């Protein structure tokens, strides 16, 4: 009963379309109120049947006991914005998920080996943090143009942008065009300081741009066959067997 | 007629897919059957 | 009529198959039921067509009373047909558009063919272990679309209008969402308002307006396309603040987790299919074929040389070519004449100096008689026949005769294919059996052309799968993306050539969503009944990227396994060999645990310190407290070495700690030029996060991992630049100076793409723009073999590879323009680079690293 | 004999030359900047290209 609860919450939230009428959206507010009434009632009733110290012993309760607190106090503020608090009941559906011996097993086994090997997923951080850093020390001048490739989303003039950029290339989405525009040649920041027209940029980005991507790719495939070796007991598991 | 029966007869065995390695089997074998009878 | 059922009727319904596969090729979609000849012709030979499939079900149908699902098939598509006929000459609710079911006869082709059936049913069984992952995708994609519902719902219809009306977009373009002066996106400025109302950043399509809207966003984002357009777009609409947490969180988990899945469960899978079919034995009858032929030349070399030795004058004839072949100097000789060969093959490049091309003409022909010399010398002197017996030997042979056919021509045109001679590069691959692992190299050889049969089976599925998604695509958007603006796509379904490529393309996933955009705009637009094409796109994205990894590393796995069982028996039987042959013939703090942390720790504070810097302002408040907290930070470092320096006199780690520690020291001063040196220094700066190996256990360990795994596959990495090279040669040849063009399309040639010319805005013959002439090249040209390479890697890389096969098929001739479809045939080459390259080497190197983990621990 | 002349990028400064023909170095994708300068009609690398010219101080 309270999986098909769950399920119709979701299709309730699954239905706020652009330019809807009031009537409709008085109705998925008071839709929620009474959904989040419903799971109100049972979580009361949990903690009786369950007793405060059996309530808060399976994980699956406290990560749903957390949940519906957020939506309460949801209402609360409702009535009289902050965006983050009705993000709780989408959380909810996860439930579902890890229902099936098959989907639970797999992501249990698969998170497990990801937790097992903590620096091979180090050794991306590091080649992500050298690169960055490498990139904001060369390519860190030139200016920001709508029209190139270097502009206000794509830079390397802080730290987060330039992960942002490598994490981008890593992707493999316009990293040609990247290269291209790092190339020398460019007039560049104003707020930094005759015969310097357009004196930064460099050559070196060829190497960088090539070099980013081949130790990327090695070092994701590395993890990734890690991890699989690391899990390959139940990737070959004979289920008719005991 | 030579393989189904024992070795037993063969003192020794050259065992080659080659001139080159069958040749030394031979000589190999020889030079110290040479020195046993001096 | 149970009676001729068996016969060669099967193979004359066959035939009947393939010639209803070469007529929905040469049909022409044609814009606005427009047709010609051909067309009036084809609906008659499918009329007979129909005829035939109907006494042919019906002999069947009153022979055995549609169990089956392929007589299924069957009949409905033949009752689809005969309807759809009769429909169409009544009418003479689209009518035209229900003959989509007639793409479904190839498929018929692998059912006549019980060899093909067996290997799509191999695919096929792969389906059901993956259901899980595709349900967790489902749910990822489902709770992703409804945040993105909550979060970005009609955010982004906004966009800048200009202060003088409301009329189009005076935004550049391409139109970005904007924000308000109370928002916190970005803003117009200048002379433009940010004003409500507005269609979206494509057309419409890309937005979180709705849940299926949002569904498609998310998918679009997942497959890693275009998702960075969306971000920024996202970005622009509500601000540079959290969106990423949003996108960056999204692609995480449903693109590199899910791969990481993927590739695990079918890996396992076919390991276990592996170890199922080991125990038949058929690595034995690969095994037992490998001896045979070792021992083979080596008895007929025995009874060759004997016979010269004799009991018509040989003994003055025969001694000195086998001993010269095997004297290890005849091998290097011609070691070093085939580096001659690719060094003048290599040096060819555009505008290359008068006396180059004469030098590179004459030492050709000077090194193709000195290799047929070498071969006719060979030939006769290790046997006709078992000269022909040998590997390399025929590749040798091929090359000997291509070469000798190529360069009789002198004549001809298109000299292209003349040079065959950079598959002499492979003949150097000999340089393996000098080094080690060329035991590890023949051997994939040796598997890959054991296995050529299943290799050939599985590519031709994968063709006929594409050859159906072409003909389906044909049928639904052909002769459709013809639309009022200006450029003209390139990626359409007009014909079947293109058809194939566009649909290859998709596969590749490279602008995918651009030609779901295209096909979304040629049936209206975001609406209900015309965005439902777009099932298309994601069936054949989905279909295609699962039956290539099903293929290509399947054939990689077992490949590589099997090659690597055959070099573990191998080595087994040498060291039995050569052990049986022995048995017989012989017969100070600094090493404190806290300390440590605790600089492990400044370590960290010290990475973190250089990592807050402000790559742009020179001098800045922020740079003051960084620039002189890096004072005590090295001072503690210089203590810690000093400390330890007394302790001993050196490994490896202490001289990278003091190549850190002196550079820093000494960047502290320099002075005089502090522009060049300087710059150097301080990039050098990046070793400092490199100090925790050594000083943090695990982390060396994996690095000495990774180290080793690079070393085990750096034969895999050589062999992949050089057929990387030998394609960047072959390329050279195809494209050189033939991919430049002009701004105006008017002019062909250098000197005439000069001065100004008149351009319109939009095309409107009422607003013309002067703009320059200007003569430029490819991004990414063929000019040397050096701009050549890096062209070949970005197409690998599947980036902007559609520009440059565009680019490359209008090219004709050297130092001219471009012709709208000149060679549609030189796209071969770049289908041919991608599937070896992009396809065939990484799924190897995927492979190789699997089984070089499996073979280790267990 | 003097069309604009250099051999190395960052400061554009004259050298000794012949020839009738000089040039002009730049980036396909940044035309407006020339890069280097000089005479003859030489073979760019990467992603430079070569303008070439008849006349003396052609290449502006
Ligand atoms: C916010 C997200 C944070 C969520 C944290 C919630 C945690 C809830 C509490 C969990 C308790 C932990 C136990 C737990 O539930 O973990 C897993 C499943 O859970 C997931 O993987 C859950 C996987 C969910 C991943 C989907 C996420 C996609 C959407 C994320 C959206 C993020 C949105 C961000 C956007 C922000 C916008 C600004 C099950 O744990 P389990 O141990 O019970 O499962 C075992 C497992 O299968 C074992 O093999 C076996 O028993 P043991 O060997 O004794 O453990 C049993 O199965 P077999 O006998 O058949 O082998 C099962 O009993
Ligand atoms: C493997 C390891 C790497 C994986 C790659 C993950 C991707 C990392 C993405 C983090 C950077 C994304 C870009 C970003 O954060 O945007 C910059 C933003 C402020 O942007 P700004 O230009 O100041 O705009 C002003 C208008 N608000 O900056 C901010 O205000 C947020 C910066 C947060 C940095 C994240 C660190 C977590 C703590
Ligand atoms: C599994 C299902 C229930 C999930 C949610 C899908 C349904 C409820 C969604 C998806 C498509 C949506 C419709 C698509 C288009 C529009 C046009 C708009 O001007 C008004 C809303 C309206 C009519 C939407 C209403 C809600 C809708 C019908
Ligand atoms: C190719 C394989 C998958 C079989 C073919 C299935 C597809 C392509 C077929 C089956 C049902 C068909 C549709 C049935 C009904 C309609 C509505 C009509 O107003 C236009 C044609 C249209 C839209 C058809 C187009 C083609 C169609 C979608
Ligand atoms: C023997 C094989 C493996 C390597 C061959 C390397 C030689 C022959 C090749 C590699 C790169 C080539 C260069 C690539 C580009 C340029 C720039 C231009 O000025 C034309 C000649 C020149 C300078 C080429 C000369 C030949 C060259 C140096
Ligand atoms: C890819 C194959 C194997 C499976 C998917 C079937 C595709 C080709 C079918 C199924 C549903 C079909 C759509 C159903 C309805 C419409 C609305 C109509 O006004 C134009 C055609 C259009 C848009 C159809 C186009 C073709 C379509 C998308
Ligand atoms: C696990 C390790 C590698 C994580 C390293 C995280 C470090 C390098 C990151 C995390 C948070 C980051 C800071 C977050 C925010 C800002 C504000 C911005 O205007 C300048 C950069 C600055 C000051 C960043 C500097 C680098 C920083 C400190
Ligand atoms: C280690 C990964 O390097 C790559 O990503 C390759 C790409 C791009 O990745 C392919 C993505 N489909 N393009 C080319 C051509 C490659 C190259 O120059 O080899 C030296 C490398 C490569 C290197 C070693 C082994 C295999 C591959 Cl495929
Ligand atoms: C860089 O932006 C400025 C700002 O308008 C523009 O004038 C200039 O043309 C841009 N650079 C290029 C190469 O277009
Ligand atoms: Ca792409």
């Amino acid at each position: 009963l309270m999986f098909v609860l769950i399920l119709l919450n979701t299709i309730c939230l699954a239905m706020q379309h652009y330019g809807q009428s009031c009537l409709f959206k008085i109705a998925m507010n008071i839709l929620n109120m009474l959904f989040t009434g419903l799971f109100t009632v049972e979580m009361i009733l949990k903690l009786i049947a369950f007793k405060p110290k059996g309530y808060f012993s399976d994980p699956w309760n406290v990560f749903d006991f957390l949940i519906v607190i957020g939506s309460i106090i949801d209402v609360i503020l409702s009535e009289t914005s902050i965006t983050f608090f009705r993000l709780f009941r989408v959380m909810r559906l996860v439930k579902l998920l890890s229902r099936g011996e098959g989907i639970r097993t797999l992501l249990w086994t698969f998170i497990k080996s990801f937790q097992a090997l903590p620096y091979v997923a180090l050794l991306i951080v590091m080649l992500f943090f050298i690169y960055a850093v490498i990139g904001m020390q060369v390519f860190g001048k030139i200016a920001l143009n709508d029209t190139t490739e270097i502009n206000r989303n794509n830079n390397f003039q802080t730290f987060p942008q330039a992960v942002l950029l490598l994490f981008r290339c890593a992707t493999g989405e316009a990293w040609q065009d990247i290269m291209l525009a790092c190339m020398p040649g460019k007039k560049c920041a104003p707020e930094s300081e005759t015969e310097g027209e357009t004196p930064c940029g460099s050559s070196f980005a060829v190497f960088y741009f090539i070099s980013f991507y081949m130790l990327c790719a090695f070092l994701i495939i590395n993890l990734f066959v890690a991890v699989i070796m690391d899990n390959f007991d139940y990737l070959t598991r004979d289920w008719s067997i005991l | 007629k030579l393989v189904q029966c024992p070795p037993e007869s063969f003192d020794v065995i050259l065992d080659e897919n080659q001139l080159e390695d069958a040749c030394e089997h031979l000589a190999e074998y020889l030079e110290v059957y040479w020195r046993a009878t001096h | 009529i149970s009676i001729v059922e068996w016969k060669p009727f099967e193979i004359i319904i066959l035939l009947t198959i393939f010639a209803n596969c070469v007529a929905l090729a040469i049909y022409i979609p044609f814009p606005e039921d427009d047709s010609n000849a051909t067309n009036s012709n084809l609906e008659r030979v499918e009329y007979l067509f129909l005829i035939i499939f109907t006494v042919e079900a019906f002999l069947k149908v009153i022979a055995y009373g549609l169990r089956n699902g392929w007589n299924l098939l069957d009949f409905i598509i033949v009752v689809v047909g005969l309807f759809s006929a009769i429909l169409e000459q009544a009418t003479k609710f689209d009518v035209k558009a229900l003959r989509a079911f007639r793409v479904l006869r190839p498929l018929r082709l692998v059912s006549g063919v019980p060899s093909l059936q067996v290997v799509l049913n191999s695919i096929i069984k792969a389906m059901v272990p993956l259901l899980h992952i595709a349900l967790l995708v489902l749910f990822v994609i489902i709770i992703y679309a409804i945040i993105g519902l909550e979060l970005f719902m009609g955010k982004m219809h906004k966009t800048c209008y200009n202060q003088e009306g409301i009329a189009d977009v005076p935004a550049e373009d391409d139109p970005s969402p904007c924000a308000l002066e109370t928002g916190h996106g970005r803003q117009c400025q200048n002379g433009t308002v940010c004003k409500p109302g507005w269609d979206g950043p494509k057309h419409g399509i890309t937005n979180f307006d709705n849940f299926a809207f949002a569904m498609l966003t998310v998918f679009q984002c997942i497959t890693m396309e275009g998702w960075t357009d969306v971000l920024y777009w996202v970005n622009d609409a509500v601000g540079r603040d959290w969106p990423w947490i949003y996108f960056v969180t999204l692609i995480i988990i449903g693109s590199f987790f899910v791969l990481n899945l993927v590739l695990g469960v079918l890996s396992g899978e076919f390991s276990k299919e592996r170890e199922k079919a080991k125990a038949r034995g058929d690595f034995q009858k690969l095994r037992e074929k490998q001896q045979l032929e070792e021992d083979l030349k080596g008895y007929l070399d025995w009874i060759t040389q004997a016979e010269d030795i004799d009991p018509r004058w040989n003994r003055f004839c025969r001694r000195k070519c086998r001993a010269a072949v095997k004297s290890n100097v005849f091998y290097w000789l011609v070691i070093f004449l085939v580096f001659l060969n690719t060094l003048t093959i290599a040096s060819e490049h555009y505008n290359q100096p008068n006396w180059l091309t004469e030098v590179q003409d004459t030492a050709n022909k000077a090194l193709l008689a000195l290799f047929t010399a070498e071969m006719l010398l060979k030939m006769y002197s290790l046997g006709l026949q078992a000269y022909f017996v040998s590997l390399f030997n025929r590749f040798d042979c091929f090359v000997v005769c291509g070469g000798i056919l190529e360069t009789i021509l002198v004549e001809t045109k298109i000299m292209s294919p003349l040079g065959i001679s950079v598959l002499r590069c492979v003949r150097l691959l000999r340089i393996f059996k000098i080094t080690r692992y060329w035991n590890s190299l023949s051997n994939l050889v040796a598997s890959l052309l054991n296995s050529v049969r299943s290799i050939a089976s599985l590519l031709l599925l994968l063709f006929l799968f594409i050859i159906i998604f072409s003909l389906l695509g044909m049928q639904l958007f052909g002769g459709k993306f013809n639309f009022d603006e200006m450029q003209t796509r390139r990626s359409t379904f007009d014909n079947f050539p293109q058809s194939l490529l566009t649909v290859f393309q998709i596969l590749t996933g490279e602008d995918w969503n651009s030609v779901m955009y295209d096909g979304i705009m040629a049936y209206g637009g975001p609406s209900f009944p015309g965005m439902l094409v777009c099932i298309y796109f994601i069936i054949l994205f989905i279909c295609g990227n699962y039956i290539l990894l099903n293929v290509f590393l399947a054939i990689a796995v077992d490949n590589l396994a099997d090659a690597e069982s055959l070099t573990s028996a191998q080595k087994e039987e040498e060291e039995e060999k050569e052990r049986k042959k022995l048995a017989r013939t012989a017969s100070r703090i600094v090493n404190d645990t806290i300390f440590t942390n605790l600089i492990l720790f400044f370590i960290l504070l010290s990475s973190i310190s250089l990592a807050a810097e402000d790559p742009v302002q020179h001098t800045s408040f922020r740079n003051h407290i960084l620039g002189n907290a890096d004072y005590v930070f090295t001072s503690i470092f210089t203590l810690e070495i000093i400390l330890k320096m007394t302790a001993y006199g050196r490994n490896y780690f202490n001289i990278l700690d003091l190549l850190v520690v002196s550079v820093s020291l000494i960047s502290f001063g320099i002075q005089s030029s502090a522009i060049n040196v300087v710059k150097i220094l301080r990039v050098l700066r990046v070793l400092r996060p490199l100090r925790a190996i050594n000083r943090a256990k695990g982390l060396k360990h994996v690095v000495q991992c990774v180290f080793v795994a690079i070393r085990t596959i750096g034969n895999i990495v050589i062999v992949t630049t050089l057929l990387q090279f030998m394609f960047a040669c072959i390329g050279v040849q195809l494209f050189k100076g033939k991919l430049y063009t002009c701004s105006d399309s008017s002019k062909q040639t250098e000197a005439e793409c000069k001065g100004n010319y008149i351009t319109y805005k939009d095309g409107e013959v009422d607003h013309p723009i002067i703009q320059p002439r200007s003569w430029e090249n490819s991004k990414f040209d063929f000019d040397n073999v050096l701009a050549a390479m890096m062209a070949l890697f970005t197409v690998s890389t599947f980036e902007g590879w559609p520009e440059l096969l565009y680019r490359s098929i209008d090219s004709h001739t050297e130092d001219k323009g471009p012709i709208y479809n000149y060679r549609v045939e030189i796209s071969i080459f770049f289908i041919i680079y991608i599937i070896i390259i992009a396809f065939f080497m990484m799924n190897i190197f995927v492979g190789f690293v699997i089984v070089t983990f499996q073979e280790q621990g267990e | 004999r003097i069309c604009y002349i250099h051999k190395a990028s960052l400061p554009r400064a004259t050298k000794t030359c012949v020839e009738n023909t000089c040039y002009k170095m730049f980036i396909r994708t940044q035309r407006e900047y020339i890069s280097e300068r000089g005479c003859g009609c030489p073979t760019a690398m990467w992603p430079y290209q070569t303008e070439c010219c008849k006349g003396d101080r052609c290449n502006k």
